[PDB]
C-alpha cells in the first residue's frame, strides 16, 4: 500500500527511541506477521533491522527490538546510542510493489 | 514381564537453594561429574517459575548422561532472562555474560524477588553496564577500568562521556516482574566423545 | 492509568472493613500496588503494600495496620481488609500504582477513597 | 614448600625376571575351571622389570640415595613393592607433570587415601614429607612438600586403604604389594594384591591375581609419572631424611594373548602367553595346559622383506 | 526515615516556588537518587511530581523541576500559575515503611 | 555478502542503461534479489523485482519504465535495463539480496551506486 513513519525523535543516550511504522489501507498481515524495519546509515547502503518487526537476530542488535499494532510498527530502541542512530526504515509487503518506510532518524542531543 | 533393575547425588541442591549468587559480572563455574543426575524430581516439583530446555527434554535430560554438566548461576533481572539465550543478541551478551551459539544448554529461571529484593535494594548483585569489546563466550571480566565512549581518554577517572564499566544492581520489591530479579542457572552438557563420569 | 475503589461505608470501630481496588487500564501483576491514607490534617501515611512477584503485604510498624492485602491477577484488583477498625481509620484511602523501578515512584493512584469509622 | 636434594647416583638400573606376574581379570564375569583366552594389555612373562630403589643405603655410614625418577608411562604400567615398613604412598601420574595438563595425585593416608585428580604444580623433587605436630601428639603428612599448587580439580575420591600392613611378622611375610595401571577408553583402572614373600628381595614362581579396585573416568592420557614417598624429621645427631629403606619394582605393559585358567572358586592360577615362546603358542591352539604326545601345527611364519 | 518539608511558599505567578524536603536521619540514597515529589490537588487524589527529585516527564509539566541535596530535596517551580498550585509532597524511600512528605503548599497573591 | 555494481554512468536521455551486479561470496541462482533506487528527498523505491527460480521481471507502477532485469546465472550477476532516462531514473541503485529465512525481507544490501543523466 502506502504508509507512513514517526518522522523523527531527538533523544539522549539510555533511552527509548519508539517509532512508528504507520502503513494506510491493509494492516501488516493475515498470517498476522508483517511489515518490518530497515536502517540506513548515512551516506550508505540500507541495512535490515527487524522483519516482520516482531522478529531477526544477529546482524541486528539488541538495541533494535520491537513489534507492530495494526498498520502500525514500532521500532523500539532501549539505550540510544550517539554512534548507532541511523535513518529508519521499515517495509510493507503483501501488497502493491513492497516499497519503503518514513525513512526515518533519530537524533541524540548530550552533543 | 520386563524387570529393570539413586545413591550418589549430583550437587544441584547448592546450584539451585543459594541465599545469594555470584554476581553476572563475574560468576563462578560449577563442573558437575562423577555422580548420578536425576532431572524428573526437579521438572515434576516444577518448583522454579519457567523450566526451559532450547534443544533437549527435561524428562529426557535424565536418562541422558552428560559425562560433564557444567552450571552458571547468577541473579539477573526478568527482562535480561529474555535477552540470555544461545544465538540471541542479547545486552547481557555483549557485555557481562555470553552465550555460544553452537552451545546447547538448559537456561531454569525461579523468581528471587521474596528474598533478593529489598526496600533498600540489594547492592551486592553488580552487573557490567558497558565493555570496550564482547566478552568471550563462558568468560568474566572484572575489569573496574572506566569505559571510553568519549574519545578523549578517561585516564582512570569519571569523566564526561566516560562511563564506568560495573554498575551496581538495584533490586526492590515494588519494583515490576521484568525489573524484579530471578535466579538463573544454564547447564552445559559434554555428552558423547567423553568417558562417562555420570551415568543416567 | 486509573483504579477503582471500594467507597464510602461506615463500621464501629474495632471491625475489619475490606476495601477493593480495581485495576483500569495497566497490567496489575506488573505493578507493586498499595493502600495509602489521606486524612485530612494528615500527611500521606504510607501504609498498605504488594510486591509486583509474591506477597510481601508491608505495613508500617508505629501502630499495626492488621490490614489484610490480597490480589487477583483475574480481578485486577487489590483490596484493603483492615483488621481493627478504629474511628482514625476515617480518611482517604488510595490503593495506588507503583511505577517501575525508580526514585519511588507512583505516577497513577485511585480517585480517593471515602473511609468512615465512627 | 617445593624443597629438593636430587643426591643423583650411577650404576646400571638393577633388573630382574617377573616369571609368572602381573595376571589381573580382565572382566567382572565369574567363570569357573574354563581356559579363557583375550588379547589385552599385560605383562608379559620372563620379563626383564627394574628393581628401583627410591632410598638405598650402601654401607659406609648412612649414605642414603634418593634415585627415583621420573618415569614414563608408556603403554601400561606395572608396580611391586614389599616395604614392612611403609614408605610408599601414591604416585604423580600426569603427562607435563605440572599445570595444564590434568594430574593424577594417589595419596595413600593415616587412613583414607584421597584419590586426586586435578591440576597441580609437582616441584622438582616431589614426595610427602611427614612431621609430628606436638598437638594431639599426631604425626601429620604435610602433602605440599610434594607440589605447590592444588585448584582447578578435575575429580576427587575416597576409598578404604590400598596399601595396608598386618605386621606383627619379624618378616618372613614382608607383605610384597602389587598395583597394576592401565589407562584406557576413559576408565583408568587400579589393580592391587598382597601376598607373603619370604625371599631376600626378587619375586617367587607364584601366580597373582589381581582385582579390579576402582574403575574411574580419568579421560586423561599419562604419559609420564613417578612415585611418592614418606619422610620426616630428626633432631641433633650427629635434618633428619630418608626414614629406612626403600625399593620398588616396575615393569611396562604390552598386548599379549593369555589363556586363562579359572578355578572352581574363579581363582585364575595359571596363565599362558601365546607369543612367549614357539611352544607357548601351539598351548594356546589347544587352550589346555596339558598338551598331549604328538606333534601340533602353531601359527604360520613368513620371511619378511629387506 | 523522617522528612520534613519548607511549609509553605505565598507568590505570584511567573515566580520560583522553592520547596524543601527535608528529611531527618539518611539523606536520599546510596545509589545517590532517592526521595521524591507528588502534588495532592486540594479536596483530590495525590499524584507523582517527581521520582528521585531529578526526573520524570510528561503528566509532570516542565514547571515541575529541581534536585536534592543530602537529606534537602528541591521541588522548583518556575512561572507559578493561580490553577497549577496545590499542596506538594515528597516521599522518603531506602528506609522505613518510605511514608511521604509533610505536604506543602504555594499560595499565589495577584488574586 | 559482497555486491559489486557497474558505477559511475551517464547516457543520453530518454535512452536506456545496462547497470550490473556481480553477487559475489554466495550463489546468486540461489539467493532471489531485486534493484532498489533512491531518489533525495524520496524514500527507497522498489524498482525491478525478479525471482531466484524463475524471472518474475516486476516493474512498479509509480516507475514502470521497462526495467528489464537479466539472470546471468552463469556469471552470477544482476543486470538491469532501466529504459526512458530521466530525473527520477537517476537515483543510488543499490542492488539486493532476499533473506534465506525472511518474513519478507532483504538481508544483505550492494554498497550503492552512482548513477545519473542530466
Amino acid at each position: 500500500i502506502v504508509l507512513t513513519q514517526s518522522p523523527t525523535l531527538s533523544l539522549s543516550p539510555g533511552e527509548r527511541a519508539t517509532l512508528s511504522c504507520r502503513a494506510s489501507e491493509s494492516v501488516d498481515n493475515y498470517g498476522i506477521s508483517f511489515m518490518n524495519w530497515f536502517q540506513q546509515k548515512p551516506g550508505q547502503a540500507p541495512r535490515l533491522l527487524i522483519y516482520a518487526a516482531s522478529n531477526q537476530g544477529s546482524g541486528i542488535p539488541s538495541r533494535f527490538s520491537g513489534s507492530g499494532s495494526g498498520t502500525d510498527f514500532s521500532l523500539t530502541i532501549s539505550s540510544l546510542e550517539p554512534e548507532d542512530f541511523a535513518v529508519y526504515f521499515c517495509q510493507q509487503s503483501k501488497e502493491v510493489p513492497r516499497i519503503f518506510g518514513q525513512g526515518t532518524k533519530v537524533e541524540i542531543l548530550k552533543r | 514381564e520386563s524387570i529393570v533393575r539413586i545413591t550418589n547425588l549430583c550437587p544441584f541442591g547448592e546450584v539451585f537453594n543459594a541465599t545469594r549468587f555470584a554476581s553476572v559480572y563475574a560468576w563462578n563455574r560449577k563442573r558437575i561429574s562423577n555422580c548420578v543426575a536425576d532431572y524428573s524430581v526437579l521438572y515434576n516439583s516444577a518448583s522454579f517459575s519457567t523450566f526451559k530446555c532450547y534443544g533437549v527434554s527435561p524428562t529426557k535430560l535424565n536418562d541422558l548422561c552428560f559425562t560433564n554438566v557444567y552450571a552458571d548461576s547468577f541473579v539477573i533481572r526478568g527482562d535480561e532472562v529474555r535477552q540470555i539465550a544461545p544465538g540471541q543478541t542479547g545486552k547481557i551478551a555483549d557485555y557481562n555474560y555470553k552465550l555460544p551459539d553452537d552451545f546447547t544448554g538448559c537456561v531454569i529461571a525461579w523468581n528471587s524477588n521474596n528474598l533478593d529484593s529489598k526496600v533498600g535494594g540489594n547492592y551486592n548483585y553488580l552487573y557490567r553496564l558497558f565493555r570496550k569489546s564482547n566478552l568471550k563466550p563462558f568468560e568474566r571480566d572484572i575489569s573496574t577500568e572506566i569505559y571510553q565512549a568519549g574519545s578523549t581518554p578517561c585516564n582512570g577517572v569519571e569523566g564526561f562521556n566516560c562511563y564506568f564499566p560495573l554498575q551496581s544492581y538495584g533490586f526492590q520489591p515494588t519494583n515490576g516482574v521484568g525489573y524484579q530479579p530471578y535466579r538463573v542457572v544454564v547447564l552445559s552438557f559434554e555428552l558423547l566423545h567423553a568417558p562417562a563420569t555420570v551415568c543416567g | 492509568v486509573k483504579l477503582v475503589e471500594s467507597g464510602g461505608g461506615l463500621v464501629k470501630p474495632g471491625g475489619s472493613l475490606r476495601l477493593s481496588c480495581a485495576a483500569s487500564g495497566f497490567t496489575f501483576t506488573n505493578y507493586g500496588m498499595s493502600w495509602v491514607r489521606q486524612a485530612p490534617g494528615k500527611r500521606l501515611e504510607w501504609v498498605a503494600e504488594i510486591s509486583s512477584g509474591g506477597s510481601y503485604t508491608y505495613y508500617p510498624d508505629t501502630v499495626t495496620g492488621r490490614f489484610t492485602i490480597s490480589r487477583d491477577n483475574a480481578k485486577n484488583t487489590l483490596y484493603l481488609q483492615m483488621n481493627s477498625l478504629r474511628a482514625e481509620d476515617t480518611a482517604v484511602y488510595y490503593c495506588a500504582r507503583f511505577r517501575y523501578g525508580g526514585g519511588g515512584t507512583v505516577d497513577y493512584w485511585g480517585q480517593g477513597t471515602l473511609v468512615t469509622v465512627s | 614448600q617445593c624443597v629438593n636434594l636430587t643426591t643423583r647416583t650411577q650404576l646400571p638400573p638393577a633388573y630382574t625376571n617377573s616369571f609368572t606376574r602381573g595376571v589381573y581379570y580382565p572382566d567382572k564375569v565369574f567363570r569357573s575351571s574354563v581356559l579363557h583366552s583375550t588379547q589385552d594389555l599385560f605383562l608379559p612373562f620372563f620379563s626383564n622389570v627394574t628393581w628401583f630403589h627410591a632410598i638405598h643405603v650402601s654401607g659406609t655410614n648412612g649414605t642414603k640415595r634418593f634415585d627415583n625418577p621420573v618415569l614414563p608411562f608408556n603403554d601400561g604400567v606395572y608396580f611391586a613393592s614389599t616395604e614392612k615398613s611403609n614408605i610408599i604412598r601414591g604416585w604423580i601420574f600426569g603427562t607435563t607433570l605440572d599445570s595444564k595438563t590434568q594430574s593424577l595425585l594417589i595419596v595413600n593416608n593415616a587412613t583414607n587415601v584421597v584419590i586426586k585428580v586435578c591440576e597441580f604444580q609437582f616441584c622438582n623433587d616431589p614426595f610427602l614429607g611427614v612431621y609430628y605436630h606436638k598437638n594431639n601428639k599426631s604425626w601429620m603428612e604435610s602433602e605440599f612438600r610434594v607440589y605447590s599448587s592444588a585448584n582447578n580439580c578435575t575429580f576427587e575420591y575416597v576409598s578404604q586403604p590400598f596399601l595396608m600392613d598386618l605386621e606383627g611378622k619379624q618378616g618372613n611375610f614382608k607383605n610384597l604389594r602389587e598395583f597394576v595401571f592401565k589407562n584406557i577408553d576413559g576408565y583408568f583402572k587400579i589393580y592391587s594384591k598382597h601376598t607373603p614373600i619370604n625371599l631376600v628381595r626378587d619375586l617367587p614362581q607364584g601366580f597373582s591375581a589381581l582385582e579390579p579396585l576402582v574403575d574411574l573416568p580419568i579421560g586423561i592420557n599419562i604419559t609420564r609419572f613417578q612415585t611418592l614417598l614418606a619422610l620426616h624429621r630428626s633432631y641433633l645427631t650427629p635434618s633428619g631424611w630418608t626414614a629406612g629403606a626403600a625399593a620398588y619394582y616396575v615393569g611396562y605393559l604390552q598386548p599379549r594373548t593369555f589363556l586363562l585358567k579359572y578355578n572352581e572358586n574363579g581363582t585364575i592360577t595359571d596363565a599362558v602367553d601365546c607369543a612367549l615362546d614357539p611352544l607357548s603358542e601351539t598351548k594356546c591352539t589347544l587352550k589346555s595346559f596339558t598338551v598331549e604326545k604328538g606333534i601340533y601345527q602353531t601359527s604360520n611364519f613368513r620371511v619378511q622383506p629387506t
